[PDB]
RNA sequence: CGCGACCUCAGAUCAGACGUGGCGACCCGCUGAAUUUAAGCAUAUUAGUCAGCGGAGGAGAAGAAACUAACCAGGAUUCCCUCAGUAACGGCGAGUGAACAGGGAAGAGCCCAGCGCCGAAUCCCCGCCCCGCGGCGGGGCGCGGGACAUGUGGCGUACGG
RNA sequence: CAUCUAAGGCUAAAUACCGGCACGAGACCGAUAGUCAACAAGUACCGUAAGGGAAAGUUGAAAAGAACUUUGAAGAGAGAG
RNA sequence: CGCCGCAGGUGCAGAUCUUGGUGGUAGUAGCAAAUAUUCAAACGAGAACUUUGAAGGCCGAAGUGGAGAAGGGUUCCAUGU
RNA sequence: CGACUCUUAGCGGUGGAUCACUCGGCUCGUGCGUCGAUGAAGAACGCAGCUAGCUGCGAGAAUUAAUGUGAAUUGCAGGACACAUUGAUCAUCGACACUUCGAACGCACUUGCGGCCCCGGGUUCCUCCCGGGGCUACGCCUGUCUGAGCGUCGCU
């Protein structure tokens, strides 16, 4: 789950997550918070692990 | 008396200019007099107050000859802080008492490449005025 | 009843926010702002209300470009020159 | 002529102002022609105009326009004057020959209304109260 | 470890972009630490990194702009952001060449009848 | 603002007052009555050389 | 309503973030002369123009 | 209402006169501004006589003033001719030719 | 029954430019009331004013006489004093109302069309080179395009040429 | 008889300036006054809208802004400083 | 601040006066439309009103139920005061 | 004697007059007298380590660079900052940059829907998908190209 710019669509979100984190994503579920910022749910590919990635991100 | 028609003697304009001064000319406002030994060795009367020069308070509650080092100049408050000029609050801790730099006299300066340059430039200007006033 | 009861059946907005002038005077059915007159090019302004003119005149906002224009005039609108680097 | 644009021909008050039909526009039809060409071609400067045959119901005028940003006009004196910014939209300010005629300018006893440079210039000067410091 | 615009101006655009990248990834972990609590030290380095990105971006934006100005030096037509900007009214005026030129009638009159310097005694 | 702040006095009257003021400056009783502390000064119409 | 346009929700978004009490450390700033958020809004007392 | 006995006065103050009131508080400032422009102009034309060109003798054109004489706009072309100076070089000399005045005397 | 010349029109995301909107205290062009006064009121007054529409500049407009005058004549425009609450207008009621001369501030004059003469002498645009940059010009070079005799430029403008 | 030469064009100075940039001053006002606004004022708030539109300055030289003990659940007190 | 002059936005009980504050009324009118509450316990300084359980009732499917549209805009949900 | 009520005084409340002060006005004068398709005025939305307003700014977002200055900023923290193998702050500001509406410019106001031309990836060229970049308003001037006319003509 990330906070992204409101001007970025699911395609750019998927490309950005895939390139700047070196992971493969399955689908992106997006919504705009009442605060006014986008929230992206990025489902990883089954051969990737979110806990594995979240460790390397540092948000564990 | 003031003859230049482009500088104001208005009380409100001078006070407004004083209390809303930017930091770089707030520094000049916080100038402090130099001691007799410092005035003789150099040729400059007043000098803007620096961070780590010794000073003694000559007016107020903290008059004396205890040469205290300046430890902070608070240009927002127009005050400077000195080592031993402190007051104990209710809880027992110590805090500095702010005093206007015009009420202290500098006894030793903090000299750098810039301080020497400003020191020498004021001396050359007073020398120029003195020779013109021969 | 023209009073309390009639005030209950008001749930249809007549005006919305205007793209130009940002005021809630954009008449939906007329497609015209009642404040700045925006289907149009020229800004709506009348001399019979000096308060309205001074509520939205030049200087009531950010003045992004003009505040620097006032700065550059003092130096003759110079360009392509530098302060002689040390 | 000019019909007063009041709905149902209803002017209100002072029968002196009840006129609707036989009223006349202060500017000529030639001035209206130059304004209509000048307002259309806002990038050109109206120079002058003339008459080329009217109608029962129309008048036809040819309007001379100058492009102020053509180099043939810019690079030639005796024509650079129309390129100056004070000369833009002359026809709207009554500075053209046709526009000037409706202003009542001229030298002599016939034209005392515009002795200040315009009718309003004269009216203001002779209706302004001069209150000297020492009275 | 602080970078300055003065020392950045010698490098090529290849490692200037390289320096901007790891400066951007550093700000990414900095914002991560801000969300996950982090420390007061890491929060204070957010601004110092943000200004470093502006510093590097300003140098590459400048360096590109002087190269474009040098390339279009002497070109008859230049892009709208390379020609002078002063003021819309001031751009419409006549240049010195076509402001100062005179008709042959005017300069012949000036050659024939110049204004003489004179005085009159009492 | 048009309150007639200024007054014009006749030139003859204005000169008349100046003559009267000059004549009064030469009488010690009048200048003392202005509170000017002239008791040690000599020759009340007091003239110095042009060196000053 | 549930059905909103983007620009209305963005308008409602800003009004939400600026309906917050002033930080406590603001009171300690020199020459503060501020005491509370006087432009606070409650959904039931005063309504947005929109 | 007339009280007892006075002038029949007709003030011209029915036309909202307080918006068109010309005060003269900038009179002393205008006199200085005109004075120093005179000084600047005089010092620009360094030897030239600081006050415009020479003007002709001219008789006032009415039975009330025809006994007096004054300075006209400029010299006429016939006086320039019999003085033997060209009408173009005259104004460079500082003479102020006026071409639309005729001499009937 | 085609191919050319011109004329009059049309298209282009053609090459290069230009206008749009704002402020609007002052300025220019229009449009334009009624309250009010007249002890009523309709002409009149308010007022060519408020409101309305358009267009500018650092000022604007005006401006070098199809003028004033009737003198022994003056001499572009604009502003000040005066003329002058005057001549005049006005249910000749309420009210309105300039100009000339005179003294000052400032002071500055000119350009076309036409009539003619000169082998279109004229102008724009695109490339060459070099002298340059610094709001972009100079020089020459093009058996390079176009405008232009349905009139470009030089001389010349009522003071005569 | 006098006077000019219309139906084309340009032209600075003297002149105007309650908007703008930057200044200087005052027999002005002094927080119900002076601008509506000395202050997060065209703000809060009101009206569908056009639009209407406030109130509100002052601890102290320096926060030295009352440690600590005590009653009360606390507000709030009593001592102390 | 006195005295000699100068200049006024110069003197209040009234204007159903403007603004602000304060009284008597007055601990008064009132907190009475839609049948209804009671017992024990818990938390808690404190319980007619909170929560749990037991009972007696009401809405009675054209509801005091379950969901939406306009409108509102975070009122939704936890935790704490 | 209490209670109550009235008068006066002391003290204490309520209230914010008075007085003193004034980084504000009002008035006068002076010098300049400068906006915009190279995108104005105005609006919206964002931007601070802790930030709601005001203020400043624009995805380089309470600011970059450059130049003067010369040790701070400050409510707390933080790490700076040798001040010469070049400098905190402030000021100036000429380099750079400057989101979305708005004259507002591809069409429309629904972040709705396009078209053309290049580039990168999926293609593994063929052109379908994704991303990036540049164009695509109206009026009008000069020129250019392409044109229309049983408009007036010339040659067959
Ligand atoms: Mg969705
Ligand atoms: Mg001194
Ligand atoms: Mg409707
Ligand atoms: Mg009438
Ligand atoms: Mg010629
Ligand atoms: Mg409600
Ligand atoms: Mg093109
Ligand atoms: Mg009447
Ligand atoms: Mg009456
Ligand atoms: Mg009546
Ligand atoms: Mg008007
Ligand atoms: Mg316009
Ligand atoms: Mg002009
Ligand atoms: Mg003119
Ligand atoms: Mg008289
Ligand atoms: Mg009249
Ligand atoms: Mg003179
Ligand atoms: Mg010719
Ligand atoms: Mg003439
Ligand atoms: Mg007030
Ligand atoms: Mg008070
Ligand atoms: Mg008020
Ligand atoms: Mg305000
Ligand atoms: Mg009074
Ligand atoms: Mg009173
Ligand atoms: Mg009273
Ligand atoms: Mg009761
Ligand atoms: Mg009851
Ligand atoms: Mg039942
Ligand atoms: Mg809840
Ligand atoms: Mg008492
Ligand atoms: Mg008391
Ligand atoms: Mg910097
Ligand atoms: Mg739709
Ligand atoms: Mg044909
Ligand atoms: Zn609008």
């Amino acid at each position: 789950v990330f906070i992204v710019d409101v001007k970025a669509n699911k395609h750019q979100i998927k490309q950005a997550v895939k390139k700047l984190y070196d992971i493969d994503v399955a689908k992106v579920n997006t919504l705009i918070r009442p605060d006014g910022e986008k929230k992206a749910y990025v489902r990883l590919a089954p051969d990737y692990d979110a806990l594995d990635v979240a460790n390397k991100i540092g948000i564990i | 008396m003031k003859f230049n028609p482009f500088v104001t003697s208005d009380r409100s304009k001078n006070r407004k200019r004083h209390f809303n001064a930017p930091s770089h000319i707030r520094r000049k406002i916080m100038s402090s007099p130099l001691s007799k030994e410092l005035r003789q060795k150099y040729n400059v009367r007043s000098m803007p107050i620096r961070k780590d020069d010794e000073v003694q308070v000559v007016r107020g509650h903290y008059k004396g000859q205890q040469i205290g080092k300046v430890v902070q100049v608070y240009r927002k408050k127009y005050v400077i802080y000195i080592e031993r000029v402190q007051r104990e609050k209710a809880n027992g801790t110590t805090v500095h008492v702010g005093i206007h730099p015009s009420k202290v006299v500098i006894t030793r300066l903090k000299l750098d490449k810039d301080r020497k340059k400003i020191l020498e430039r004021k001396a050359k200007s007073r020398q120029v005025g003195k020779e013109k006033g021969k | 009843t023209k009073g309390t009861s009639s005030f209950g059946k008001r749930r249809n907005k007549t005006h919305t926010l205007c793209r130009r002038c940002g005021s809630k005077a954009y008449h939906l059915q007329k497609s015209t702002c009642g404040k700045c007159g925006y289907p149009a090019k020229r800004k709506r302004k009348y001399n019979w209300s000096a308060k309205a003119k001074r509520r939205n005149t030049t200087g009531t906002g950010r003045m992004r470009h003009l505040k620097i224009v006032y700065r550059r005039f003092r130096h003759g609108f110079r360009e392509g020159t530098t302060p002689k680097p040390k | 002529g000019r019909k007063r644009p009041v709905p149902k021909g209803a002017t209100y008050g002072k029968p002196v102002h009840h006129g609707v039909n036989q009223l006349k526009f202060a500017r000529s039809l030639q001035s209206v022609a130059e304004e209509r060409a000048g307002r259309h071609c806002g990038a050109l400067r109206v120079l002058n105009s003339y008459w080329v045959g009217e109608d029962s119901t129309y008048k036809f005028f040819e309007v001379i326009l100058i492009d102020p940003f053509h180099k043939a006009i810019r690079r030639n004196p005796d024509t650079q004057w129309i390129t100056k910014p004070v000369h833009k939209h002359r026809e709207m300010r009554g500075l053209t020959s046709a526009g000037r005629k409706s202003r009542g300018l001229g030298k002599g006893h016939k034209f005392h209304h515009t002795i200040g440079g315009s009718r309003r210039a004269a009216w203001r000067r002779r209706n302004t109260l001069q209150l000297h410091r020492y009275r | 470890a602080k970078i300055k615009a003065r020392d950045l101006r010698g490098k090529k655009k290849e490692e200037l972009l390289k320096q901007l990248d790891d400066l951007k990834v550093e700000l990414s972990q900095l914002r991560v630490a801000k969300v996950t609590g982090g420390a007061a030290s890491k929060l204070s380095k957010i601004r110092v990194v943000r200004k470093s990105i502006a510093r590097v971006l300003t140098v590459i934006n400048q360096t590109q702009k002087e190269n474009l100005r040098k390339f279009y030096k002497g070109k008859k037509y230049k892009p709208l952001d390379l020609r002078p900007k002063k003021t819309r009214a001031m751009r419409r005026r006549l240049n010195k060449h076509e402001e100062n030129l005179k008709t042959k009638k005017q300069q012949r009159k000036e050659r024939l009848y110049p204004l003489r310097k004179y005085a009159v005694k009492a | 603002t048009w309150r007639r702040w200024h007054r014009r006095v006749n030139t003859t009257q204005k000169r008349y007052a100046i003559c009267s003021a000059l004549a009064a400056s030469a009488l010690p009783a009048l200048v003392m009555s202005k509170g000017h502390r002239i008791e040690e000064v000599p020759e009340l119409p007091l003239v110095v050389e042009d060196k000053v | 309503s549930s059905h909103k346009t983007f620009r209305i929700k963005r308008f409602l978004a800003k009004k939400q973030k600026q309906n917050r009490p002033i930080p406590q450390w603001i009171r300690m700033k020199t020459g503060n002369k501020i005491r509370y958020n006087s432009k606070r809004r409650h959904w039931r007392r005063t309504k947005l123009g929109l | 209402a007339p009280s007892r006995n006075g002038m029949v006065l007709k003030p011209h103050f029915h036309k909202d006169w307080q918006r068109r009131v010309a005060t003269w508080f900038n009179q002393p400032a205008r006199k200085i501004r005109r004075r120093k422009a005179r000084q600047a102009k005089a010092r620009r034309i360094a030897p030239r006589p600081a006050s415009g060109p020479i003007r002709p003798i001219v008789r006032c054109p009415t039975v009330r003033y025809h006994t007096k004489v004054r300075a006209g706009r400029g010299f006429s072309l016939e006086e320039l001719r019999v003085a033997g100076i060209h009408k173009k070089v005259a104004r460079t000399i500082g003479i102020s030719v006026d071409p639309r005045r005729r001499n009937k005397s």
